[PDB]
C-alpha cells in the first residue's frame, strides 16, 4: 500500500486481467465480423439435402426434342414399369430425378431422334439397365421402407440415392472413412441378422470377434454422423430401448439382400446389374442419419414407392 | 455453441494449473 | 534479484505471438481476402 | 547500482533493467507504427465495413 | 544481476526463426498458389 | 573484461559476448538483404495479392 | 566469460543438419515429382 | 581444455555409419526398383 | 587406457549377433529360397 512493490502488484493484476478479456474480446469481434454465414441447407421440393440444378448437363437439343415428343405423343408409346403417367409426367420425372441423380444428358441412354426406340443405337444396354435399376428401387422401397414407422418421416429411395450425382465410378468405401480400420475391411453380408454380431456373454467367442464387431459399429457410426449413444445405451448393449437399433435391423437386413440378389445374384457376378460393387452404410448416408438424395413423401412415381 | 463463453471456460480450465507451475518455480528458484 | 519484470516482459511476449498467430489464421480461413487464393 | 534511474522507480529497476526496459519501449512504439501503416494499406486494398 | 543473459535470447531467437520459417513453409506448400514440387 | 565494450553498454556485454553480439547482428542483416531478394523474386514469379 | 562452448555448437549444427537431410529426402520421395525410385 | 574427446567422436561415427547402411538398404529393398530378393 | 579392449569385444560380438539373426529373419521371411516349407 505505501511501497512501491504493493501498488505495482495491484496495477499488474488488473492490467493483466483487463488485457485477457479486451484480448479475447477483439479477437471474438474480428472473428465474427470478418467470417461469413453458414449457408442454410437446400430447400428442394424433391429431395432431402440434394439439389437436380443447374440442369447444364443437358443440352439445347435434348429439351427441344423432348417438347416435340411431349407435343406429338400425350401418352407413352412403350413403357413396361412407369405405368398411370402420361408423356408429360414420365418427362418431368426424366428430367428432376433420372438425368438429375445421375448428371447425365438424355442421349446417355436415349436416342433423341425417338425416345421410344429400344434399339439400334450403341446406348440400349444403358437404358436395360436403368429399367433393372427401376424395379429394384420400387422392390427395394415397397418392402423395406416400407416396415420403418411414421416417425421417421416416410422419405422414398431414388436415383439420387445411391448415386448422388455420378453415373458409373461410385465409391460405396472411400479411403476417408478407413481412418482407423484396415483398408481392406468390408461389412459382414455373409452373416444372418440380428445374431451376426452379438458378443456379448459367449463362450464360445473371443476377442477376434468382438474386433470385428467393433469395426462395424464404428463404420455404422462414421455414416451416421454419430456416437455409440444413437442406436445404445451404453451401460447395456444388448439392450433395445432405443428405437434406431431396430431401425438398424432392417437396414442390414435390407443391404443383406441388396448383396445377395442384385451385385452377386446365386453367388457369380456377372448376373448382377451392378459392377461387382457391394453396398456400404456409407453409400446412402453420406454422415447423416437421413440420406441427402433421399425424395421427400409424394415426390417419386407411385409405381416406384412403398404405397403399392 | 456460443465460442465465447467455451474461451472464458477453458481460460479458467488453463488457470487451474498456475499454482503447480508456481510450486515448480519456486522449488527452482529457491535451490541455487 | 526481482523476478517481476522478467516474468511480465515473457509474458508479454507470449501474449502477443500466440494472438498475432490465432488473428493471422483467422483470416486466412475466412477468404475475405485473396491472399493466398489457387 | 542504482545510477541513471530515476529515484522513483529505483525499488525495482537497476541500470541494466532501465537499458532493456528503454530498448522495450522503443520496439514497442516502432511496432505500433507500422501496425497503423498495415491497416490503413489493407482497409485501403479491401475495406471489411461495409 | 543482469535482467537477461545473451545465451538465453540468442537460443530462443534461433528456436523462434526456425520453427516461423518451417510453419511458413508448411503453410504456403500446403496452400496450392504456387507450382512447386508438382506431379 | 569490459574492454572493447563501449562505456554505454558496459553493465550488460562481456569481452565475448560482444563479440558474438557483432556476429550475430551481422548475420541478421545478411539474413534480410537475402529474404528481401527472395521476396521479390517470388513476387515477380507470381504475385500472392490480387 | 564465454556465453557458449564451441562442442555445443558443433553438436547442435550436426544434429540439424542431419535432421534437415532426411525431412527433405523423405518429402521428395513422396511427392512423386522425380523419377528416382520406381518400380 | 579439449574441445572434443576421440572415444565419442569414434563410437558416434560407428553407429550413425551403421544406422545408415541399414536405413539405405531396407529402402532399397522395398522400393521394389531392383530386382534382388524376388519371389 | 582411452580405448578398453573387452568393451570393443563385447560390442562386436553383441552386434555380429544381432545382424546375423536379423539377416536370416528378412531372407527367410522373403520367400525367394525353398527353405522349410510345409
Ligand atoms: C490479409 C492479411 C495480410 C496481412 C495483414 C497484417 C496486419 C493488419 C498486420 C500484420 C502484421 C504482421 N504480419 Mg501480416 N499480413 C499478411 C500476411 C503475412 C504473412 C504471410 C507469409 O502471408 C506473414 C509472415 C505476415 C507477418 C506479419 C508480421 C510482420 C506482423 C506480425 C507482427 C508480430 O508477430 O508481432 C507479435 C510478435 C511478438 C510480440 C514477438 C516478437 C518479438 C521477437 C521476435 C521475439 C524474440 C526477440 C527476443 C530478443 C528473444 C528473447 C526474448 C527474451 C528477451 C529472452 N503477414 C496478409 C497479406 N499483417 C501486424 C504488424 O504488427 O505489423 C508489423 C499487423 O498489424
Ligand atoms: C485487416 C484485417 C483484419 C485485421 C487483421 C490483423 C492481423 C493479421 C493482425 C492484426 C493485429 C492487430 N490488430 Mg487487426 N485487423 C482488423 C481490424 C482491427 C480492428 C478494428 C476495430 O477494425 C482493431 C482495433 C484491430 C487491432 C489490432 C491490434 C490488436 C493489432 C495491432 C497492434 C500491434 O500488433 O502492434 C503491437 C506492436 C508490437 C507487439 C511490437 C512487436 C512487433 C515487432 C516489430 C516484432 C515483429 C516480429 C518480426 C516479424 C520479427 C522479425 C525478427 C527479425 C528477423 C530479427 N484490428 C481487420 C478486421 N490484425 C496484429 C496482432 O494481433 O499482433 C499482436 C496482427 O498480426
Ligand atoms: C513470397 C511467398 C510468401 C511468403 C513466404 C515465406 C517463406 C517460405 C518464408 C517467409 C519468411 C518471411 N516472410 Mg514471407 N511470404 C509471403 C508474404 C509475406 C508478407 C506479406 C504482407 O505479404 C510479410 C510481412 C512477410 C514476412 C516475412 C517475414 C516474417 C519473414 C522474413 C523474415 C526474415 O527476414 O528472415 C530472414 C532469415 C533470417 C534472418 C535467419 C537467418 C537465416 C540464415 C542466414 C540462413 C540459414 C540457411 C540454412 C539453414 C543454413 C545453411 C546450412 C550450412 C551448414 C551453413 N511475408 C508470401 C505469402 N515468407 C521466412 C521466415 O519466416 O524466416 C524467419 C520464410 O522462411
Ligand atoms: C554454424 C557453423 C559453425 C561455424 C561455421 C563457420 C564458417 C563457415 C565461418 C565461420 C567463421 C567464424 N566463426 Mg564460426 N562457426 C561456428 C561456431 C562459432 C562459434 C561458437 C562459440 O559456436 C564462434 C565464437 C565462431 C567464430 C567464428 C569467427 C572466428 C569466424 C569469423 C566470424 C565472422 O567474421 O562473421 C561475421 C560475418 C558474417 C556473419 C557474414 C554474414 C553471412 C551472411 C549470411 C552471408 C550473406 C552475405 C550478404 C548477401 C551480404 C551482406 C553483408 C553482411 C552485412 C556481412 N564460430 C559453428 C559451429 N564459422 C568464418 C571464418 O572463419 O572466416 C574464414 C567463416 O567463414
Ligand atoms: C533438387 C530437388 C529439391 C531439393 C532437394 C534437396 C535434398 C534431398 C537436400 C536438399 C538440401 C538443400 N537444399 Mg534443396 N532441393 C530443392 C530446392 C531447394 C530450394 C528452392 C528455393 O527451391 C532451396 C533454397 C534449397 C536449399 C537447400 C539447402 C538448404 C540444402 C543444401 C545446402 C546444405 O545445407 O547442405 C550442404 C551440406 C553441408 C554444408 C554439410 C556437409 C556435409 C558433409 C558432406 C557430410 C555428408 C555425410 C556423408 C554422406 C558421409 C560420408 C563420410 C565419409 C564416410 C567420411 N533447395 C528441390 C525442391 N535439397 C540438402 C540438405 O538439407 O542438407 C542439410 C539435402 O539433403
Ligand atoms: C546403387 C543402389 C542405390 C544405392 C544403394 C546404397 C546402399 C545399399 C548403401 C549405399 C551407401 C551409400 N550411398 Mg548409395 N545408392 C544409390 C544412390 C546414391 C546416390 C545418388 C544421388 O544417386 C548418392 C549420393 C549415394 C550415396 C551413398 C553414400 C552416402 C553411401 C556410401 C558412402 C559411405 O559412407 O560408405 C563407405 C563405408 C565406409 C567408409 C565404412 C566401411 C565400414 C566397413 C569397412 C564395412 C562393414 C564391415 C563388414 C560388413 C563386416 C566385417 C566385420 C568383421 C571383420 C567380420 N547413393 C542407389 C539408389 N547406397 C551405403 C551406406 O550408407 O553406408 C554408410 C550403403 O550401405
Ligand atoms: C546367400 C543368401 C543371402 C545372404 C544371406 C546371409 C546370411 C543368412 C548371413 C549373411 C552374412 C553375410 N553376408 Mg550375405 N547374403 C546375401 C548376399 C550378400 C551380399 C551381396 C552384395 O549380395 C553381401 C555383401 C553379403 C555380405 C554378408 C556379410 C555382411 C556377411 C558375411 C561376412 C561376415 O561377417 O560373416 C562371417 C561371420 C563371422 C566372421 C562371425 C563368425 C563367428 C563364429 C565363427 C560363428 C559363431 C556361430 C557358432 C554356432 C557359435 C559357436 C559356439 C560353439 C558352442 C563353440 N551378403 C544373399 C542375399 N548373408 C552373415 C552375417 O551377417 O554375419 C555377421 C549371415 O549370417
Ligand atoms: C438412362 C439413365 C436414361 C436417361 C439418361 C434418360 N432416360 Fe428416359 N427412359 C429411360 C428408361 C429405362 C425408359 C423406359 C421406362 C420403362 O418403364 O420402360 C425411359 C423412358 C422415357 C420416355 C417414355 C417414352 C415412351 O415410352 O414412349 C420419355 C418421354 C423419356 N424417357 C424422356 C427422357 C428425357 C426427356 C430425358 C432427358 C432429361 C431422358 N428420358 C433421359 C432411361 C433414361
Ligand atoms: C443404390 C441401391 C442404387 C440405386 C438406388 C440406383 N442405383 Fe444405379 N447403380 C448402382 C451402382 C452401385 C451402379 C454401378 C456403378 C459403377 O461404378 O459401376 C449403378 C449403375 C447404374 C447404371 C449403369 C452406369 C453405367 O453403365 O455407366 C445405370 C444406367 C443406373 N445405375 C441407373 C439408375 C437409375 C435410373 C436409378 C433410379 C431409378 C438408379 N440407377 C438407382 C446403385 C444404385
Ligand atoms: C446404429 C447405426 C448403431 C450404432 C451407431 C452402434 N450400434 Fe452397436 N449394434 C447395432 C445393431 C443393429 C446391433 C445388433 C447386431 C446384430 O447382429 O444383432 C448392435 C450390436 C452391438 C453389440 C453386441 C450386442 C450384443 O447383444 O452382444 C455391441 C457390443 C455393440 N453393438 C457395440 C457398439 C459400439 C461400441 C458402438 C460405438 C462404436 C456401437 N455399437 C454403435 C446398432 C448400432
Ligand atoms: C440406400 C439403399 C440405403 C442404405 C445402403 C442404407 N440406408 Fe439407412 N436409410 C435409407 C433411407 C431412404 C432411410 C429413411 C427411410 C425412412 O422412412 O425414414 C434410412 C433410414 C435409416 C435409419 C433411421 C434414421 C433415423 O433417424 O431414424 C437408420 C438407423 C438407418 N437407416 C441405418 C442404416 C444402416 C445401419 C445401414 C447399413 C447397414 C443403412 N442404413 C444403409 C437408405 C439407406
Ligand atoms: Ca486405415
Amino acid at each position: 500500500t505505501n511501497t512501491v512493490r504493493g501498488r505495482f502488484y495491484i496495477v499488474a493484476g488488473i492490467i493483466s486481467v483487463v488485457m485477457a478479456v479486451a484480448s479475447i474480446a477483439i479477437f471474438w469481434w474480428i472473428f465474427y465480423t470478418i467470417t461469413p454465414a453458414p449457408a442454410p441447407p437446400l430447400q428442394n421440393p424433391i429431395y432431402v439435402n440434394y439439389t437436380q440444378e443447374p440442369t447444364d448437363y443437358i443440352s439445347a437439343e435434348s429439351l427441344a426434342a423432348m417438347n416435340a415428343y411431349i407435343q406429338a405423343n400425350p401418352q407413352p408409346q412403350a413403357v413396361q414399369v412407369l405405368k398411370g403417367m402420361t408423356t408429360a409426367q414420365i418427362s418431368a420425372y426424366m428430367v428432376a430425378q433420372v438425368s438429375g441423380g445421375l448428371k447425365v444428358d438424355c442421349s446417355y441412354c436415349h436416342n433423341i431422334a425417338n425416345f421410344a426406340q429400344q434399339d439400334g443405337y450403341p446406348n440400349a444396354a444403358k437404358k436395360v439397365t436403368a429399367r433393372k435399376m427401376m424395379l429394384m428401387s420400387a422392390d427395394l422401397n415397397q418392402n423395406y421402407t416400407a416396415k420403418l414407422p411414421a416417425s421417421v418421416g416416410g422419405y422414398q429411395i431414388t436415383c439420387a440415392t445411391c448415386h448422388n450425382g455420378k453415373a458409373a465410378g461410385l465409391e460405396p468405401y472411400p479411403i476417408e472413412i478407413m481412418n482407423t480400420l484396415p483398408n481392406d475391411w468390408r461389412l459382414p453380408l455373409e452373416l444372418d441378422y440380428p445374431g451376426g454380431l452379438v458378443v456379448t456373454g459367449r463362450k464360445d467367442v473371443s476377442n477376434h470377434e468382438v474386433e470385428q464387431n467393433q469395426f462395424a459399429m464404428y463404420h455404422m457410426n462414421v455414416s451416421m454422423g454419430q456416437g455409440c449413444t444413437f442406436c445404445h445405451n451404453a451401460r447395456y448393449f444388448p439392450s433395445y430401448e432405443i428405437a434406431q437399433k431396430n431401425h438398424s435391423i432392417i437396414m442390414l437386413q435390407m443391404t443383406k439382400h441388396i448383396q445377395e440378389t442384385y451385385v452377386a445374384p446365386g453367388g457369380r457376378i456377372a448376373d448382377g446389374i451392378m459392377a461387382g460393387k457391394s453396398p456400404s452404410c456409407w453409400l446412402c448416408h453420406q454422415g447423416a442419419n437421413i440420406p441427402p438424395g433421399a425424395a421427400k413423401p409424394g415426390q417419386v412415381p407411385a409405381v416406384l414407392s412403398s404405397t403399392p | 455453441m456460443n465460442w465465447i463463453v467455451a474461451t472464458f471456460m477453458l481460460m479458467f480450465v488453463l488457470v487451474a494449473f498456475l499454482p503447480l507451475v508456481v510450486s515448480l518455480a519456486y522449488t527452482w528458484v529457491t535451490n541455487p | 534479484r526481482p523476478f517481476e519484470f522478467r516474468t511480465s516482459v515473457v509474458v508479454s511476449t507470449l501474449l502477443g505471438l500466440v494472438m498475432a498467430l490465432l488473428i493471422h489464421f483467422v483470416v486466412l480461413s475466412s477468404g475475405a481476402f485473396n491472399w493466398l487464393r489457387a | 547500482q542504482n545510477d541513471l534511474v530515476p529515484d522513483q522507480w529505483k525499488p525495482l529497476f537497476n541500470n541494466a533493467e532501465w537499458l532493456v526496459h528503454d530498448i522495450v519501449v522503443k520496439t514497442i512504439y516502432g511496432g505500433l507504427i507500422i501496425a497503423v501503416i498495415a491497416h490503413v494499406l489493407c482497409w485501403a486494398w479491401t475495406p471489411w465495413i461495409r
